[PDB]
Formats: C-alpha cells, structure tokens, sequence
C-alpha cells in the first residue's frame, strides 16, 4: 500500500527536472500531495514511478489529465 | 485599487543568435573570414568507477567485479585542428528598444501605470548604467564561456554595422577589462552610448561581435551542449553530444545572452564574489544559490509590484536591476 | 519457454509466408540471420547460398537473441550480486540450449 | 556540523591534446614538421578457434567441425612506411592552475573550509613533487603507451612556447629516465618548476611535447582503439576501428592524460608493482585490481572528508595523492 512516487513540478507539460519522491497510499492520494507541494505558479505537475513510467499531469487552472 | 495584471509577457530586447566558432592562426586575425570551422567529431571513452559508493557497494569484491566491467561510452568532442591556436566565436546582437512596453497584459490601468513607471525611470536616468555594463560584457570576452579560462590572450572586435557595411569598429583586450569590476575608457563609453540610443529606440544598432581566443595548438574548445535522448543501449551510450548548425560547432544564443545579462552587482550578499545574471530570485545554478530571496524584500517581483502598484520606489541600483529585468524579458504574473 | 516458443514461430512464419526475405538486397539486413529466408536462398540460388547454408549451418542467432533477452532482466546490482542471477543464466542457458537445437535441423 | 557538498565538480587541469603520430627516419629529427602521417588502413584477417572450451565442445568433432569454418574480420592496422624508422608523437600541454576552487558546489562553507585546506597545502609546500612527478612522466616517453616497449632509443623533446614561439626548449632520454624511478635532475628541475608556475596560477604554460621513437622500418605503432557499431554480417566484420583525426592516426587525449598522471606511488601496497595513476580508489584496470579500497582509509574520499570535514590532516604523501586527485578533476559528490 505504501507505495512510491516521484512528483516533478515542470514548465510545460514535456520538460524534465528531477523530482522529490513521495511515499503514498493511492495515486489519488499523491494527486493531493502535489498539488500542496506546488511552488510556483505557471507549472505543470506530474507523478511518475520510480522507473519513469507516467501517471497522471496536471496544468495549471486545469484539471488532472490521466495517462496511466 | 490598481490590483496587478493577471497576464504579461515582455518580448526580449537584446537578440543574440548563435554564435559560430571557426579556428585558424593568430597574427593573421584581420584575415578571418575564409576561417574554416571547428567541426564537432566523435571519440569513445572508457572510465573506471569514480564516484562515491553508498557503503553497500564497499566491499572489495564487489568494487572489483565492477572495475572488471567498464563502461564504454562515445561522446562527442571539438578541437582545435593541429596547425592552428586561434578560436574565432562570431555571433551579431540587435538591441531592440521599447523596454517597458508588454506584449501581453488585461489591466490596461495596470499597463497605463507601468508604461509611465519606466518612463519615469527612462527621464530620470536614462538606459546609461545599463548600457555601460552590457558594452563590458561585450568587451571582455564574457561570452567565451570555458574557452576564456586558460587563453593566452584575447581579442575582441565590434563592428557596429549601418545599411551594408561597418560604420564604427572596436577593439578591446579582454583580459585587461577584468571579468568583476566596470571601470570607465574612452571606447566603452562609445560603446555604451550606442547601445544606450538603441535600448532607448532612438536609433537601429546592430553589432557584429568577434572574439579570438589564444588556446593552444588543438586544444578543446569548448561548444554548448545539447540533450541526450537515451534509448539505446550502455555500449553505444552517446553520453554527451554538442551542438553544431550546419557542420559547425556553436554556442547556443541564450548561453550567450546569459553571459551579456551578467551585470548585477547590487544583491544583498557578498559583492567579493563578483556579477551575476540578472534573474528574479537571482540565482547562480552552478552555485546552487538563491540570491535575492523573497524572505528579504530584493527579488524582482516585490520591487515590480512596490514600484509600480504602490508607488515605493526603491534606490536606484535596485531600479536598475528590475528595468535589467524587463530588458531581460519573461512571462510575469499571476494566475 | 512460451519466448522461445514465439520467436521460433515468428521465424517460422516470417519464413514461410511471403518471399519479402529476398525481396531486395542492400548493405544492412543483418544477413548473417539466415534464419527468416530459409527458403528464400535455397530455391533460387541452387549453388550460391545453399552450400553457405548447409555446411555453415547458421545457428549463431541464438547468442543474439540471449543478448537480446539479457535485457529483460533488470540491470540491478542486487539481482547481480545475489545467487538468482546464476539460477537466471542457468535457466536460460538450458532453454537456449533447446533454441539451439532446434534451429539446428533445419536441412532436414 | 559542516557536512560534505551536495555536488562537486573540478575542471580537468593539464590538458593534453589529440597525440598525432607521424614517422620518419632518424638523424633528421630536427627537419620533423614536414613529416607524412601514418595512415590508418584496412587488412583481413583470417582466425583460428583459440579460446577454452566450456566442457560441452570438447567433443572432437565438434571442434573439428569448429576449425572447418574460420572466421573472417577486416581489422584497421596502422604501420609505419618502409623507408621510416621513427615515429613521431606531437601533443600540448595546457597547464591551467586554480585546482582548490570547484566550478560547481552548493556549500559555501564547505567550498570556504576547501578552499582553506587547498591554501595551506600550497602555502607549507607548493606544487613541487607533484610537478616533479609530471614533469618526469613527461621525460620518459609514458604517453606513448605500446609504442615504447620494444624500442631501441626514444627522445623526447619539450617546447614551452610563448606569444609566438618557443621561450625554453629541453631535450631527455626517455630510457635513461626509469618508467618507476622518481630521481633528480637538472633540466628537470626547471621544466618542473615551469610546471609549478603554472598550476600556482603565476604564468600561462604552453608545452609542446613531441616524442620520437626508435621502432623500426614499417613495423606496426599503436594508436588508441575506437569502438565499433556492431551492425553487419561476421564476414566484413570490422572487429577494430583505431582513431584518427583527420586522414591521420591518433592516440586519444584521455590516454595521454591518464598516462601523465601516473605518479601514485603512495598506495598500501608493495612498491615494487610500480606507480599507478591518480584515481579514487586508485584501480588500474589491466591489473583489475582497485587499491586503496574503501575498507582500508587511504581512498580519495575519505582522506578528504577527514581532511576537510574534521581538520584530520594526513601524511604528506596521501595529501600529495588528493591534491593530485584535485588536479585530475572529477564529479564527486553523493545524490
């Protein structure tokens, strides 16, 4: 249940940082972690797995768009 | 109330393009045209492991077993050719002018407010400090990011270039115009002056920068880097590859519009470290550091929204790192 | 087992379906395969390729195809360094082995 | 508390260049600026079974069967002309100086405490028996890797050129120099004290290092080995690819530079094996073997977090090894 994810918060929706990784019980439970741990304002988020495997995205003023 | 605008976007004046490196022989500098170019090849390496293990890998068999297996990697190198010690990096800047004026913004008080803000700061004192310390990161060799760290000698040739042809020339020695302190001289207030009657849009300016580098017999110029797609294997990795126009290693031209924005000196630590870049939340990522923290209030969005909303206006080095800022260009605003 | 399994009908298939294996030639084909044109260069070419077949008996295709399948595995130094990646090549080996030999008969 | 930098990154000091090989004959070494270059071309190969047998192919048939089909490869072999008994080695040295100051770190205590420590090694001893070191494995032709172990007489000959030309020129023997012995001289003593003024950061050092070796008429040099792309059928194979630069072949800058820092004569185990070059975890990879393991204390790592972190200055000689590590660059640094 304690799963891992990897949140990067990034410019557009295909820009690579590295991300700080989380430990969550659902994925809709690290869509509300990262979208607390939002820095700054015009950024898209994403989750990832530990392997790079897409999740979910969301823009900013939008809502989350689910890919995996 | 005059709130902040929800959008702003100001185009980036001081256009740079991507600047070309060529190589030939010192002492026949004035002949550098047909310079042939420094062309970006391949050459693979082998590395042992370097790095620092995470005290599982520390057992001695294990580092063995990983130094028996090495890896191979092909990555992309630039040099010199071996009949010549002369990098030629050529590049043009046009400096356009209308610093103040957004290419995007809702409020029209806002922009009303903002417009008359920097035209206030343009009567005052006009684009002089500015212009002053962009005409010194023309004149030392800024630009020249790790090419300038070993050369011998180093010279700078400016053309300010009319209808078809040069109508005014420079030429600076960039090691003796130090790369931390800006000092006065008689052609870089020429210098400074033409760049000022271009940031302030009474005139058309554009400048052809040449520098030459003394680096050595092939020796490794060093062009910017692009990224890596990484979907092969570990052999064949491809780890580093540079960029290059048309069989021609280059410089990217935000690398070096980063290096002719480096003129703040006025955040609130230790000026013994010299100019940065001028950023909001002016930060160094070599150094890892943030400069003008908004904790402190010297970043570059409580001096706008100080300046402009609320008419504090801050002294006049800070006001010279925010128009610094409009001049740099960016998306502003909230959401 | 079930990989092997496929990739031996993927050849049988690929082999036996149409004549696209000697369709055009060019420089890159990896054509010491030999494996998807079994018939393909024994039909027409009475004497050029088919002594090149028989007596070569090309089964080296099996060593690419471990290379390929070593990639399946995670790169892992934990899974290196611990005794499955000796119980993995083992059983590999063994299916390989059967890959082998049943790419062997094929003049029959 | 003062932990260690997230990143670390040191510029690679002593920068060699792409060793160019060319040949000609003896006792007109001082006319060797026309010489032709030794060309790399292309010869097939036709190959034995030679390896073990893993118990399974012992059969003799099998083997028989085995030895009935050879392989073919179409290998790249570089030799010198038949009328050339001596082959010429051509590389500079660009020494640059600054080795304590990172290029990236994010600590600033920890890049002040560095910076320290790197100012009071220089300061109670400067670069004398590090530069002693680099100057003899500059003497005594290293750098020419195979190409030396079967030769009859290798000279080297070193030009520290200036603004145009060469300012002080030395001349060795490279046999009579060791290949494990660290003696003194008189010439060399001031080519490393030459070698000193430029890792202090007091002068530009540009060495122009050309080495000549007694070989023989048309036997075979030895340039650095590319890898190949592995894409073809076995027949046409191409099982070695050697670089060249252009039309001209070469040995790799990296090997150059790997063979000038091999100096390392303070690690714990028997010297009689010889000086290895300066690594963390100091591991020469045709021994296989990694010593100063982390088990013991004598790798990079921990000499320098005691010797930053906790003030633990070691022996002379281990401080000689990170200061040489230092030179050498690096990315150090955890996640």
């Amino acid at each position: 249940m304690k799963a891992a994810y990897i949140i990067k918060e990034v410019q557009n929706i295909n820009s690579e940082r590295e991300g700080t990784q989380i430990e969550a019980t659902s994925l809709s439970q690290a869509k509300r972690i990262a979208s607390k741990e939002q820095c700054f304002h015009g950024t898209v988020m994403r989750i990832e797995t530990v392997n790079g495997l897409w999740l979910a995205y969301k823009e900013d003023g939008k809502r989350w768009v689910d890919c995996q | 109330i005059l709130s902040t605008a929800s959008v702003l976007a100001f185009e980036r004046k001081l256009d740079p393009s991507d600047a070309l490196m060529s190589a030939g022989a010192w002492a026949q500098r004035d002949a550098s045209q047909e310079w042939p170019a420094v062309t970006v090849r391949e050459k693979s390496v082998r590395g042992t492991i370097s790095n620092r293990l995470k005290t599982k890998d520390r057992d001695p068999a294990k580092l063995d077993a990983s130094i028996q297996s090495p890896n191979l990697q092909t990555v992309d190198v630039a040099n010199l050719p071996s009949d010549a010690d002369t990098l030629k990096v050529r590049f043009t800047l046009r400096v356009l002018g209308g610093a103040g004026t957004p290419s995007a913004c809702n409020d029209a008080a806002y922009r009303d407010k903002l417009l008359q803000t920097v035209a206030t700061y343009v009567n005052d004192q006009g684009f002089a400090e500015l212009a002053r310390r962009y005409a010194h990161n023309l004149a030392n060799a800024r630009f020249l990011w790790r090419n300038r760290v070993g050369a011998e000698a180093v010279e700078v040739r400016i053309n300010h270039i009319r209808q078809g042809e040069v109508a005014r020339a420079w030429r600076f020695d960039a090691l003796a115009i130090g790369l931390r302190d800006f000092k006065a001289d008689a052609e870089l207030d020429a210098l400074a002056e033409l760049i000022a009657s271009g940031l302030s849009g009474s005139g058309h300016v554009l400048l052809e920068v040449v520098a030459f580098a003394r680096i050595g017999d092939g020796q490794e110029v060093f062009p910017s880097q692009e990224l890596i797609l990484d979907k092969g294997d570990k052999k064949g990795q491809k780890s580093k590859t540079l960029y290059s126009v048309r069989d021609a290693a280059a410089i990217h031209s935000q690398k070096i519009g980063n290096a002719l924005r480096t003129i703040d000196t006025w955040y609130p630590d230790e000026d013994g470290l010299g100019p940065i870049a001028v950023e909001p939340y002016g930060s160094v990522t070599s150094q890892g550091k943030a400069y003008r923290q908004p904790k402190q209030k010297l970043d570059f969005y409580t001096l706008l929204d100080n300046w402009v909303l609320r008419d504090e206006a801050p002294a006049v080095e800070q006001q010279h790192y925010v128009i610094a800022n409009l001049i740099r260009g960016g998306v502003f605003g909230e959401a | 087992a079930q990989i092997c399994d496929e990739a031996l009908q993927y050849a049988a298939r690929l082999r036996e379906l149409e004549p696209g294996w000697s369709a055009t030639p060019g420089c890159q084909l990896h054509d010491a395969e030999q494996l998807w044109l079994d018939p393909l260069r024994a039909q027409t070419d009475e004497t050029f390729l088919q002594r090149r077949l028989r007596g070569d008996w090309p089964a080296e295709v099996g060593n690419r195809f471990a290379n390929w399948l070593n990639r399946a595995v995670s790169s892992d130094s934990q899974i290196l360094g611990s005794p499955e990646a000796a119980q993995w090549s083992q059983e590999l080996s063994k299916e390989l082995t059967m890959f082998k030999e049943i790419l062997e008969d094929e003049r029959d």
